[PDB]
């Protein structure tokens, strides 16, 4: 049909628009941030993806939960996502922020981002590397890629 | 691996896989372990 | 080696498979049961006996220092054979 | 090595007899219910109740609390004892009065009707240690086990 | 015996200090209710601390009040100047959790804990 | 032994000072630093094209846990618990049985990768070689329990990425 | 009962309740806290859901790992409801909209795909079924939505006839369409009665039909303890959130009175205290603000 | 003993038992012991009534000049009546030294604050609050440093469990980063490790 053509179309053009200007919030919590800070850095450049290097929470795309949530920030990450316009992400990156990981049975470490925030891309490692997290990021991407917004809308 | 080849095995596998994340091939976790506890199983006959 | 269970679900190495009134099949709605194919306990039986001249033999897996600790088994039961307990080979005194 | 029998045959949910006389698995509201109401309309020697091998001194208590609710006193155990004469009254004619331990002082043995090495195989070992380090007297009236 | 006190030097300045903590946070509920945009009543907060005040009513150690008064002391600095958030006031009221089984037969209909 | 950062005494003979009337007024070091910057405008970029160019690892890199074999197919795993001991995290979770020809098994090989710290602990703790901390690092997933591997997903890496492990192994052996 | 299914732990997030829901029409309103109040008791949570994967995140943080089972599912399909409810020991529907669309009317979304979804849990095995009809459901009804309603409430009584199915009112809370609509009209004001019924009130009286073997074959009416006019309702409305898309449905809805139903049970037979509207409207519309209470009848 | 075994040093030792008998000297008053460790490590144990007057001897004696409050802890051992036992790192600059001032105390006395002495304690035994519940009297702003702010307990105390008594999530329903009582979907795993027999026999105690 016409209609099912069309919203195809626009679909691969508002998710292309969107996986290609990926605007990331990064929450620097532990050493997370260092390689965030290495996924920035001139080698692996996420700025040539169209990735901006710190983007204000209030404009950002997706939150990269970089670090251990610890029981005293997580109401403040919670904020942080609440105050994020949609379509918002959230990648967890790291051990911690996955699972808890080498603080998971501690009495003040929230056991994974998960518990906090809907999450779609787990990027494991203690830290993942730079690499790691690029590689994260372009999956990021192509789960936007797929996504079926105005088909289903269409559909509905 | 043109110039050194890997080491062949019975067991490697020959099609390389990618990530299956996201897809109906992904993979999902479940315990490898059997039932620990055996329940009794009372009689199909009646007790008269 | 793998077999299926009459619910259509690979029986894993270990023997492991959902009953059929068991909720936990669900998880593999719309997604797949990972097993692996290759029984190690398959694998070892297709191993050919070493017929050795020797009473007590070495193993240490193969590759030196890459298998496991060199072990030394003995041969003296002709009924049968003398087993590795770290890789499975197995022993027989060719007398 | 008993502990894998522990593990087999258990039961672990309550049982109730339906309309075919089968066994069906079933709720505690709906177990102990049916057994309430059967109790509720017993009342002296309507109610009896067998203590098994392997029961606690705290279910023991509970159910003879419970039947004597009843005013039941019919609570027995598989193991008979005999009652007549001075019964359960003192404790000094059901007990291994002397000790384990003073096996070890005992001179003179007499074992009468009992395969002590297994029906309390600690109990022997404790006869045969006496029977090695203090030169202890065994008589056995029985049939000759080892 | 002889033990070296906090504050108190015995149980009538230890409850003076009860007290005034009490009039403290009884003045401080209707603004913790307001600044924090909370989702209860005045009077449902002010339950809430007669509640806690009341959970520690048996101690009958100078000491051991002394410290409860300074601990009391603590949160309500941290409720004055806003250093809780909305969650660490509404801990108080524990409200997600489901109510726990009370008599002996609901705790023995749902597992094993006395 | 030590030195003085800053401890200098500006020269005041009118030659100096015209110098650093000159810096203020005419803005010499800004200049400086305008040609440090267009010196690294006109460098080639140290950008790699990632995914078609990667980063460069070792043979030691620890990435994703593979469960090996020996060279017949036998598992290298013999179940003594060693890795999981070790674990710093407790992430690695061992059952174990004799199977059907008696050989001592695991039944479970659990290891929680979000518990995981990486360090490869349970790759040096490991007698036989079974678990070692392979090279693949791009195994993000979508969904927690996505990374809960237990044995069959460990020996499916193993079988996955055995080629290179074992070269990795025959690599760095010797300093082991 | 199976061994997996046995409840365990203390009724937390990791616990065991030994609860298997399919709860189609998550997404919504009412499933957003059913899936809630079901996840925080460790109960294995299937969620069919037909929109994008992206309108189901906000159903993830709702549970241990493994709790909450997403799967596609189309209503036209009975080959994807029976693999949605196959391993499920209780079923809850929530399939609705307020509004018919092209490829939906209101006899798709409240005759055809609730009989489907009964018809196949009982071709399933499944033991519980919940189905959720209006209070206002009738045959004779001005609006094409309650007419629906009560087809598709008998149908479901027919098709399985042990079903628990509940009639809300009007239910209040912070994603309703209920106090959000009459705070952003900004239809008029006649003789229409009302109580409604907080979301909250609603889910405990859901996990309490789940629990109860009584419940099975009931039908139950979620009312408000508070009867209300509508003028004085919208009243209230308007000032306690600080003021001076609709169809002609939903005006016929609006301008329907609450019926009074007292041979129905309702959330005192549950075990569930009915919240007032005093306590929670102030939560609901405080999104709205950039109070003498209303008159009970 | 030459390659593996760690040298020690002797002329440190004696330096550090000769200032330690001139501090026991000086301060007889509230100094209960003190001791020198084989790796040369001076410890004065005193009474804490006397945490001021030592460590402001220790800082502004001629002698001494501990300048520098290196580290300030606290040590949960519960066999003891006094459970808590604070440790004061110093070091003289001058001298080039190290010494370490020990005290203890329960769980309702108060220890003296040594923010008027080294204002380095300031958040130290701020600290020493929040993770044991040791009060200090007179301290400026005593309060917690690293706990949530609604949280009960004292965690490294040793009878605080690992995982704590609460654990937080996020609940849709209130809009809300909420506390519940702590489950976990895998217990940590206690490990018997202590081996039955005897490592170091020259740190044998008296049997009874
Ligand atoms: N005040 C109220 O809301 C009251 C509601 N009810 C009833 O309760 C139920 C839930 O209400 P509510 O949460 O407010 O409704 P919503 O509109 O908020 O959500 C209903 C759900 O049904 C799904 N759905 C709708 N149409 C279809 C379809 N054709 N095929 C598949 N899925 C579909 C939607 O999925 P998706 O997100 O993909 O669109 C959504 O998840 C409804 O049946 C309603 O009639 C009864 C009394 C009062
Ligand atoms: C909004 C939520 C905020 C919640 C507020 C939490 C405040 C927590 C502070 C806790 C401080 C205390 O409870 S210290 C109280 C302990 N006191 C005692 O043990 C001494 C006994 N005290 C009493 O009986 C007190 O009622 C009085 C008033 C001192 C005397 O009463 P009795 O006479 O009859
Ligand atoms: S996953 Fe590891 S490296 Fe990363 S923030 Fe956590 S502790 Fe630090
Ligand atoms: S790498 Fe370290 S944390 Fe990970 S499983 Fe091995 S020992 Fe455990
Ligand atoms: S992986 Fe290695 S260390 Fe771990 S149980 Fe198996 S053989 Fe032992
Ligand atoms: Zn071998």
């Amino acid at each position: 049909s016409r209609g099912e053509y069309v919203v195809a179309k626009l679909d691969d053009l508002i998710n292309w628009a969107r996986r290609s200007s990926l605007w990331p919030m990064t929450f620097g919590l532990a050493c997370c941030a260092v390689e965030m800070m290495h996924m920035a850095a001139p080698r692996y450049d996420m700025d040539r993806f169209g990735v901006v290097f710190r983007a204000s929470p209030r404009q950002s795309d997706v939150m990269i939960v970089a670090g251990t949530l610890t029981n005293k920030m997580a109401p403040a990450l919670r904020k942080v996502y609440d105050q994020m316009p949609e379509p918002r992400y959230v990648v967890s990156m790291g051990s911690c922020a996955n699972g808890g990981g080498y603080y998971h049975y501690s009495y003040s470490v929230v056991r994974g981002c998960d518990r906090i925030v809907p999450v779609d891309i787990y990027v494991p490692g203690c830290p993942p590397t730079a690499e790691a997290l690029l590689y994260g990021i372009l999956q990021l991407q192509k789960k936007i890629k797929r996504e079926k917004r105005l088909r289903i809308w269409y559909r509905r | 691996p043109t110039v050194k080849p890997p080491t062949a095995r019975k067991f490697i596998w020959t099609n390389h896989k990618f990530n299956l994340s996201g897809t109906p091939q992904q993979y999902v976790p479940y315990s490898t372990t059997r039932k620990k506890i055996q329940e009794w199983v009372p009689p199909s006959t009646p007790y008269k | 080696g793998v077999r299926t269970s009459p619910t259509g679900e690979k029986v894993t190495h270990t023997g492991q498979v959902y009953d059929d009134e068991d909720y936990r099949r669900v998880r593999f709605v719309g997604r797949q049961k990972e097993v692996n194919e290759n029984f190690a306990i398959d694998l070892i039986a297709e191993q050919p006996v070493s017929q050795v001249g020797s009473r007590v033999i070495s193993c240490d897996g193969g590759g030196g220092a890459l298998g496991h600790p060199r072990v030394y088994i003995n041969l003296d039961k002709e009924t049968k054979t003398g087993t590795c307990g770290y890789c499975g080979l197995q022993f027989r005194q060719q007398h | 090595f008993a502990y894998d029998g522990l593990k087999r045959q258990r039961l672990t949910e309550p049982m109730v007899r339906n309309e075919k006389g089968l066994l069906t698995h079933t709720t505690w509201e709906d177990a102990l219910s049916r057994v309430a109401g059967m109790l509720q309309s017993c009342q002296g020697n309507d109610v009896a109740a067998i203590a098994g091998g392997l029961v606690d001194a705290e279910a023991l208590i509970a159910l003879k609390d419970l039947l004597n609710r009843v005013d039941s006193d019919t609570l027995c155990t598989e193991e008979v004892f005999p009652t007549a004469g001075a019964g359960t009254d003192l404790r000094s004619n059901y007990l291994l009065n002397t000790t384990i331990a003073g096996v070890e002082e005992a001179d003179v043995v007499l074992l009468v009707g009992t395969n002590p090495r297994f029906e309390a195989p600690l109990f022997n070992a404790r006869i045969r240690k006496s029977w090695l380090h203090n030169d202890l007297k065994v008589a056995l009236i029985g049939s000759p086990v080892d | 015996t002889s033990v070296k006190p906090i504050f108190s030097r015995d149980m009538n300045e230890a409850k003076r200090r009860v007290r005034e903590l009490y009039r403290a946070w009884y003045r401080e509920v209707p603004n913790t209710v307001h600044l924090f945009q909370l989702d209860i009543s005045v009077k449902q907060g002010r339950d809430k601390v007669r509640e806690m005040f009341k959970k520690n009513a048996h101690v009958t150690d100078p000491r051991v009040v002394d410290l409860l008064v300074i601990k009391g002391k603590m949160e309500l600095e941290e409720t004055i100047n806003v250093w809780k958030q909305r969650t660490h006031v509404m801990r108080f009221f524990h409200e997600t959790e489901a109510p726990r089984p009370k008599d002996f037969l609901s705790k023995f209909y749902v597992g094993h804990d006395p | 032994t030590y030195k003085y950062v800053n401890l200098r005494e500006p020269s005041m003979d009118m030659k100096s000072v015209t110098d650093r009337a000159a810096q203020t007024l005419l803005w010499t070091e800004l200049i400086r630093g305008l040609g440090m910057t267009l010196s690294y405008l006109f460098r080639e970029p140290a950008t790699i094209n990632y995914p078609f160019e990667k980063g460069p690892l070792s043979p030691r890199f620890r990435g994703e846990h593979a469960l090996r074999r020996y060279p017949s197919g036998e598992e290298r795993c013999i179940a003594c618990k060693l890795c999981e001991a070790v674990c710093p995290a407790q992430a690695i979770t061992i059952e174990a049985e004799p199977r059907a020809d008696g050989s001592r098994r695991t039944t479970r090989y659990d290891i929680d990768m979000t518990k995981c710290i990486y360090c490869g602990f349970c790759q040096e703790a490991c007698p036989v070689d079974a678990i070692v901390e392979g090279p693949n690092f791009e195994f993000s997933t979508e969904t927690h329990e996505e990374l809960l591997y237990n044995k069959e997903k460990l020996l499916n890496n193993g079988d996955k990425w055995e080629a290179e492990i074992a070269a990795n192994i025959q690599a760095d052996y010797l300093y082991r | 009962l199976h061994h997996a299914v046995i409840p365990h732990g203390k009724g937390g997030r990791s616990s065991v309740s030994g609860i298997v829901a399919t709860v189609f029409g998550a997404t919504g309103f009412l499933g957003r806290y059913l899936v809630n109040h079901l996840g925080r008791m460790g109960s294995q949570v299937i969620v069919p859901y037909r929109c994008e994967p992206y309108d189901t995140m906000h159903l993830r943080p709702m549970g241990d790992l493994g709790q909450i089972i997403f799967m596609d599912w189309n209503g036209r399909d009975k080959d994807s409801i029976r693999r949605a409810v196959e391993h499920s020991n209780v079923v809850i529907n929530l399939v609705g909209r307020e509004w018919e669309t092209k490829n939906f009317d209101f006899e798709d979304v409240f005759v055809k795909i609730p009989q489907a979804i009964a018809q196949v849990s009982k071709e399933a095995g499944v033991e519980k079924f919940i189905h959720i009809s209006h209070l206002n459901a009738d045959i004779k009804s001005s609006s094409k939505y309650l007419r629906n309603k009560a087809v598709g409430e008998k149908e479901v009584r027919e098709t399985f006839p042990e079903a628990t199915i509940i009639k809300p009112a009007d239910i209040f809370g912070r994603e309703d369409r209920f106090l959000n609509y009459f705070a952003n009209i900004r239809s008029l004001g006649k003789k229409t009665v009302k109580q409604p019924v907080y979301i909250v009130d609603v889910t405990k009286g859901i996990i309490n039909a789940i629990k109860d073997p009584d419940a099975r074959g009931k039908t139950f009416a979620f009312v408000g303890p508070n009867r209300y006019l509508l003028f004085d309702l919208v009243q209230y409305v308007f000032a306690v959130a600080h003021r001076p898309w609709t169809t002609r449905d939903k005006v016929e809805r609006i301008h329907t009175t609450d019926r009074t139903l007292p041979h129905l049970p309702g959330l005192e037979d549950l075990g569930v205290q009915a919240t007032p509207l005093e306590l929670k409207a102030i939560e609901v519309l405080r999104r709205h603000r950039t109070v003498q209470p209303a008159k009970t009848v | 003993t030459r390659p593996t075994v760690r040298p020690r040093n002797d002329v440190a030792h004696k330096q550090l038992s000769a200032f330690g008998e001139y501090v026991a000297e000086i301060l007889p008053k509230y100094v209960q012991q003190v001791q020198v460790s084989c790796f040369s490590e001076l410890e004065i144990c005193i009474h804490p009534d006397g945490v001021i007057p030592v460590l402001t001897f220790l800082r502004d004696h001629s002698n001494a000049q501990f300048k520098s409050l290196a580290d300030l802890t606290a040590v949960d051992i519960p066999t003891r009546q006094n459970r808590f036992e604070i440790v004061y790192n110093l070091l003289s600059l001058r001298f080039n030294s190290r010494i370490r001032v020990k005290t203890y105390t329960d769980e309702l006395t108060p220890v003296e604050s040594s923010v008027s002495v080294y204002k380095a304690a300031n958040w130290y035994e701020r600290e020493i609050w929040d993770m044991f519940g040791v009060f200090f009297a007179n301290h400026p702003d005593l309060r917690r440093i690293l706990t949530d702010y609604g949280f009960e307990g004292h965690p490294f105390r040793k009878d605080f469990p690992l995982s704590g008594y609460v654990e937080l999530r996020y609940d849709d329903e209130v809009k809300r980063v909420v506390a519940e009582p702590v489950e976990l979907a895998q217990e940590f795993r206690k490990f018997d490790l202590n081996s039955p027999w005897e490592a170091f026999p020259a740190y044998r105690q008296p049997p009874e």
